[PDB]
């Protein structure tokens, strides 16, 4: 934190916020929100990127003239990490994927690759490290995608033991795979549930808070070591989510129950396509998975962040998902869902 | 160590030796997280519990005005008085001069290019410095 | 000529080089840092003095109109030579 | 403590308001400060300034008592009632 | 010295049937303004933004000062009604994407220079 | 006149339009504050701000004005006058090869009547004065901004509005629109201070103090 | 007289609510109305006849890209120019602004004699011409 690095400005696009970052997995979901507030206050962030770019040109309009630098990197190639990190004074992990491709496996994206950018860091001199888990993992579950959160969620400590790793529940937003992927479940007329829906407990939240958490934990410096828990002010039941997203994009809703293991060998049928696989086995677990509660964990209030509810931020995602008829239809036209109260 | 800033990041007042206040003008804002003297220990006074009842420079300033009404008078001399009385009071106590003669600190030029903080850090008054002692021992354009 | 400093990155005739600690190093990474090899304090000084037989020179920096304004230099100083202002040639007065 | 620590006056050089307390000065103040040699008595004289006479007792809590128009005995009467309750 | 040519108003009583006036019209045009141009705010969250515009010029006294603010609000309530304004310039008013700047003096001192 | 390098100079026409000016004044004494012709041949008449409608019609109508065509309406802003506006009228006469000025004034607060009666020119120049400068005109069809931004705050044209603004625009991506900020450059505008500490033109001096 | 049907209002100026600048830059700021003062390195002084107001400096900031001066103060190149002191104040005061007022400096007359360089008795000889 020499000269270069003291804050200048009033917090606009041209100032100077200090923060030096490496936004790895920078193109996705998550990461356009963290470089859209990063860039927001005037931070140097480098985006080392795996894809076209073509790809990357939504990220460019985010910072002023230098503030965002794009550096071409690969996962299995330890020296790709260090040039993009050894200049930073924060890495942010937002690497992964909701299938697995003939390349990476979800051990490949959520115990190696979080594991050596962790250790590039440490070796580097980086100072912060911030790493996204999933609020489900644990090493017992049936879905391999929060088998290997958790074992990731624990090579990072072992390697970066200052790091601050965050474990949001699903998120919901405009470019997100949890409202979207019910609303288009209606191109198949039904909605299949596993036991319809009501054994399920889900607690959403929304992008912007966990985009505001990671910033805050940036700039707080009481966050590193610490794990935090990024979840919604409610919880909801499948059946009642699902149901209030078919109602706010005004779609019929044709639920019917599922047995488990007819669920998964759909989920097999849909895995054989080359591309973004439509659904997986393993989003039929996530989906169907009970949010876990962590009251030992702090949460976005401890980091000053609101969590704004799922009611107010619903209509901006499901509106695109309505037609002529329903398009204009005001926000205080569908009756809110019901809650689980404590 | 808690950085502040110099008579060129603020305005400040000064009372020059015949009593005329005078006021500084901000023309570059202080170097990194250097911030403006009083406002220092406004911080420190909120951070310990007794906050200062002042918030802004223009606050500050009435606070100088019921200490000492002339510190706000600007390019004003304000006339003192009351010499007999500081005559009297003098001649209670009777001190001795020493033998020793008045001697100034700055006998010659060489001494008086460095007296303070700004002039010490200086590479042009070193330069003087040097100049003055040493003598003259590329000027083109 | 260009120097290197010990992280290796060329310094330019400004003497500009960033730290080693200094982020905006990042800059360059995949691409490189834009150096003029010319020095022109090297080059002037490559010039001969030339000996002249007068108090009074006078240079317009060559090709006249294409030169610079016509500027008159004092050699009556022994102990070192007269230099242009402009173009930085530098004058002598033949063995004074 | 809950001593006094300072007493400031204020007045104008020229004013007819201000004539008392300059004729407390004149006289008065000599001998006021002999009684209390240790008491610092601020004595700032400004142009068209209403008089006033500060009092900052400890922790720095401060009263000031107005002495506009008042005669050269009311300001003895008024430092009196300053330096011997010591409130 | 103070005989000057009014706007519309001759006091402030005259200035204030103005102003309630303009309030019921904008009032009234906040549900259409949800509506045409598929606000993600509420009807609640926009008449509560026009009632802070309103209460933000509660302490003039002037009848001309207060006839040019119902002059500009009602240039204001023609262009939403007429469609002349997008979206982006309705939701100008939310700030939506400023961090909230300090107001105490501790928080204003940590981070800069200005009062 | 015979200089190559100076401007001929044309009595003839200054003597014609002073003419006209005092023939002005003499019609209009219950408007007309001051009548002046320029070094270059160019008339000027000065009025209340309540003569705008008078002048103009007579100007436009009058068998020996028949000054029909508005060339051009503006404003000049001059803080340190009270009435820190001055609303400039350029007229044509095609019929005598003519051209006028008329000046009036205002306030901020103070109403001007609008010329469309006389002039239907004069309904976008109105607006463009009153997007650029806040005056407002009594009395016309439909007044609003013109060359603005919608639900811009500010008249730019005013003096002490600053050269950039105050708010500048960008899109943002997480609310998916153009969203409007408090202005940051990252080159500040450098003011060069150019004015010669000599004087210029001695004839154009004031009264000392 | 007028036939404009005049009012009477009794209230000090003020616009802040129609300029539309900002009310961060109306409250905090600081206009300081004066005289500029002479060049040293010129004598003219035909830049010391008209009373100037300026507002108080913010930060400047060095630009990471290309190391210029970034502001944002939009109000860091405003300079007003007034005949007289009291225009200037009345400007102020109908802006809402707080202003310093520094009274004109105007150089005093001098007694200025050639003939006092040759002195028979005084110390205004000059040793040199
Ligand atoms: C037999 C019909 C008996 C009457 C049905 C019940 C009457 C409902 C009355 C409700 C009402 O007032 O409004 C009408 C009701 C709702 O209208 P609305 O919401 O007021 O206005 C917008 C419309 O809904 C328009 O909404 P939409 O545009 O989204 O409609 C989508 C879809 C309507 O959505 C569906 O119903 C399709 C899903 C049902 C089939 C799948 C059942 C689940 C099977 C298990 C899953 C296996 C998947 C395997 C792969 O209809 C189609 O477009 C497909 C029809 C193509 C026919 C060729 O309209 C209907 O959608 C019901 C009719 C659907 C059946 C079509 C029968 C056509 C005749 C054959
Ligand atoms: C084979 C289908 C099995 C029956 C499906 C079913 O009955 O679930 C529909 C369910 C019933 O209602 P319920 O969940 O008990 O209460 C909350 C509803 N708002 O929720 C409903 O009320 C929705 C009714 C849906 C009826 C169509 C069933 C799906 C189409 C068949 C495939
Ligand atoms: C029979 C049993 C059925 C079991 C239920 C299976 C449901 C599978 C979930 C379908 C949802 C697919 C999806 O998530 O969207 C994929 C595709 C593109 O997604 P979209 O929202 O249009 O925009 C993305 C912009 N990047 O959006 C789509 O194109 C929707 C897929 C339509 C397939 C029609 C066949
Ligand atoms: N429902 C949710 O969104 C949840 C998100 N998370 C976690 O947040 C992080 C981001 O999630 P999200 O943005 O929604 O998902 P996205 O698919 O939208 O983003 C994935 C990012 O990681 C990159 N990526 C994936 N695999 C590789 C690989 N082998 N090598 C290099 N880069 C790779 C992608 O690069 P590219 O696109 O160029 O291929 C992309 O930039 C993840 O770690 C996720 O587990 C946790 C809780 C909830
Ligand atoms: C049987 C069979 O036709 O198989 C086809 C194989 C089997 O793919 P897989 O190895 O089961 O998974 C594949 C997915 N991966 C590698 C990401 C885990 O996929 C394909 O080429 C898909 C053919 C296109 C199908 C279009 C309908
Ligand atoms: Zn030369």
């Amino acid at each position: 934190l020499h000269h270069a690095v003291i804050p200048h400005g009033k917090g606009g696009r041209s100032s100077v916020s200090g923060i030096v970052a490496t936004v790895f997995g920078a193109t996705g979901f998550l990461g356009r929100y963290v470089v859209n507030h990063l860039g927001r206050m005037g931070s140097q962030v480098i985006v080392p990127h795996r894809c076209e770019p073509y790809d990357t040109m939504h990220l460019r309009p985010m910072g002023d003239l230098g503030q965002i630098i794009f550096m071409d990197w690969n996962g299995r190639d330890k020296d790709s990490i260090r040039r993009a990190v050894e200049h930073s004074s924060v890495v942010i992990n937002l690497v992964g994927r909701e299938w697995e491709t003939q390349n990476f496996d979800f051990e490949d994206v959520f115990v190696k690759i979080p594991q050596a950018i962790a250790q590039v860091s440490k070796e580097a001199g980086v100072e912060k490290f911030i790493h996204i888990s999933h609020l489900n993992a644990d090493i017992k579950s049936s879905s391999k995608y929060l088998r290997s959160k958790a074992v990731g969620e624990k090579e990072v400590r072992e390697t970066f033991p200052e790091a601050t790793i965050i474990k949001p529940a699903e998120i919901f937003g405009r470019e997100d795979r949890f409202l979207n992927y019910f609303a288009n479940i209606r191109w198949f007329g039904g909605v299949p549930l596993i036991s319809l829906g009501k054994k399920t407990v889900k607690q959403p939240v929304y992008i912007v808070d966990v985009t505001k958490g990671i910033i805050n934990a940036i700039k707080d410096p009481d966050a590193r070591g610490k794990t935090f828990a990024f979840v919604g002010p409610s919880r909801y039941l499948l059946f009642d989510l699902v149901q209030y997203v078919f109602a706010v994009a005004h779609r019929p809703f044709l639920p019917y129950p599922l047995p488990h293991f007819a669920y998964r060998w759909i989920g097999r049928l849909f895995e054989i396509s080359p591309f973004e696989p439509w659904t997986t086995r393993d989003k039929v677990e996530r989906i169907h998975t009970t949010d876990k509660i962590l009251p030992h964990l702090p949460g976005l209030e401890d980091l000053g962040v609101e969590a704004t509810p799922l009611e107010l931020k619903a209509i901006e995602v499901l509106r695109r998902h309505r037609t002529y008829r329903w398009l204009s239809s005001e926000i205080e036209d569908v009756q809110p869902a019901k809650t689980i109260p404590t | 160590i808690l950085p502040g800033a110099a008579y060129t990041e603020k305005s400040a007042t000064y009372v020059n030796t015949e009593g005329r206040a005078q006021q500084t003008k901000v023309a570059v804002t202080p170097p990194g997280l250097a911030r403006e003297d009083w406002k220092i220990i406004r911080a420190l006074s909120e951070i310990a519990g007794m906050t200062l009842p002042y918030d802004t420079l223009d606050q500050v300033r009435n606070r100088l005005e019921e200490v000492s009404p002339n510190l706000v008078r600007y390019d004003d001399v304000e006339g003192a008085n009351y010499f007999q009385q500081a005559s009297e009071l003098s001649k209670l106590v009777n001190q001795q001069l020493l033998a020793d003669p008045l001697v100034p600190p700055q006998l010659t030029i060489k001494d008086f290019y460095m007296t303070d903080s700004i002039s010490r850090a200086s590479q042009t008054m070193a330069k003087c410095v040097k100049a003055v002692t040493e003598g003259a021992h590329p000027s083109i354009c | 000529g260009v120097r290197t400093s010990p992280t290796g990155e060329k310094v330019t005739h400004t003497g500009q080089v960033y730290d080693d600690g200094d982020y905006r190093k990042v800059r360059f990474v995949g691409r490189q840092k834009e150096v003029n090899e010319n020095f022109a304090i090297d080059l002037i000084a490559e010039q001969p003095v030339s000996q002249v037989g007068s108090r009074v020179i006078s240079c317009d920096g060559g090709g006249g109109a294409l030169g610079h304004p016509r500027v008159y230099i004092n050699l009556d100083k022994e102990t070192k030579t007269g230099t242009c202002g402009y173009c930085g040639l530098q004058f002598r007065q033949q063995h004074h | 403590k809950l001593g006094l620590r300072e007493i400031r006056i204020h007045l104008c050089q020229r004013s007819p308001g201000s004539q008392g307390v300059r004729d407390f000065i004149e006289k008065r103040y000599v001998e006021l400060k002999k009684a209390n040699p240790d008491l610092p008595i601020l004595i700032r004289e400004c142009s068209d300034v209403q008089p006033k006479l500060w009092a900052r007792y400890a922790f720095g809590q401060e009263k000031n008592v107005s002495l506009n128009n008042f005669s050269a005995d009311q300001v003895t009467r008024a430092l009196e009632n300053v330096l011997s309750s010591k409130a | 010295s103070t005989s000057v040519k009014p706007i519309f108003s001759r006091d402030m009583n005259e200035a204030k049937r103005r102003v309630r006036e303009l309030y019921r019209a904008w009032y009234r045009e906040v549900p259409n303004t949800v509506h045409l141009f598929q606000l993600d705010i509420s009807v609640k969250q926009g008449r509560d933004k026009v009632r802070e515009m309103f209460k933000k010029n509660a302490h003039i006294t002037d009848p001309r000062v207060v006839d040019l603010l119902v002059i500009k609000g009602k240039m204001e309530l023609e262009e939403t009604i007429k469609v002349w304004k997008q979206r982006t310039h309705v939701m100008r008013f939310f700030h939506e994407t400023e961090a909230p700047r300090p107001k105490d003096f501790l928080s204003k001192f940590y981070v800069g220079h200005d009062p | 006149d015979t200089r190559p390098t100076v401007r001929p100079r044309n009595d003839v026409a200054h003597k014609q339009l002073s003419a006209f000016g005092e023939y002005v004044a003499e019609i209009l004494p219950k408007y007309v504050q001051q009548v002046q012709v320029s070094c270059f041949n160019e008339l000027e008449i000065c009025i209340h701000p309540d003569g705008v409608i008078p002048v103009l019609t007579f100007l436009r109508d009058h068998s020996n004005a028949q000054f029909k065509s508005l060339a051009d309406l503006t404003a000049v802003d001059i803080p340190t006058r009270q009435n820190r506006f001055e609303i400039v009228y350029n007229l044509l006469s095609l019929r005598f090869n003519s051209r006028i000025r008329v000046k009036t004034y205002t306030d901020e607060l103070t109403p001007i009547e609008s010329s469309v009666p006389v002039y239907k020119a004069a309904n976008w120049y109105e607006r463009e004065i009153w997007d650029m400068f806040g005056v407002f005109f009594a009395n016309h069809p439909d007044l609003r901004r013109i060359l603005t931004d919608y639900g811009f705050e500010g008249h730019p044209f005013r003096k002490d509005f600053p050269l950039s603004g105050y708010v500048e625009l960008r899109y943002d991506d997480e609310v998916k629109r153009v969203v409007a900020e408090p202005v940051e450059l990252a080159q500040e505008f450098r003011k060069f201070d150019l004015n010669s500490p000599w004087e210029a033109f001695p004839a154009y001096r004031q009264p000392p103090e | 007289t007028r036939d404009t049907q005049l009012i009477t209002v009794d209230e000090k100026l003020d616009i802040t609510t129609i300029t539309g600048v900002p009310e961060e830059h109306i409250k905090t700021r600081k206009a300081r109305i004066f005289v500029p003062a002479r060049n040293n390195m010129q004598s003219g002084v035909n830049n010391t006849k008209k009373w100037k107001m300026e507002f108080d400096t913010r930060e400047r900031w060095e630009n990471p890209l290309m190391g210029w001066a970034s502001t944002a103060d939009p109000l860091s190149n405003l300079v007003l120019t007034f005949s007289t002191k009291e225009d200037a104040v009345a400007f102020a005061e109908k802006n809402g602004w707080s202003y310093d007022v520094e009274e004109r400096k105007v150089p005093k007359p001098k007694s200025k004699s050639y003939g006092a360089n040759f002195s028979w008795n005084k110390r205004t000889r000059v040793s040199t011409k």
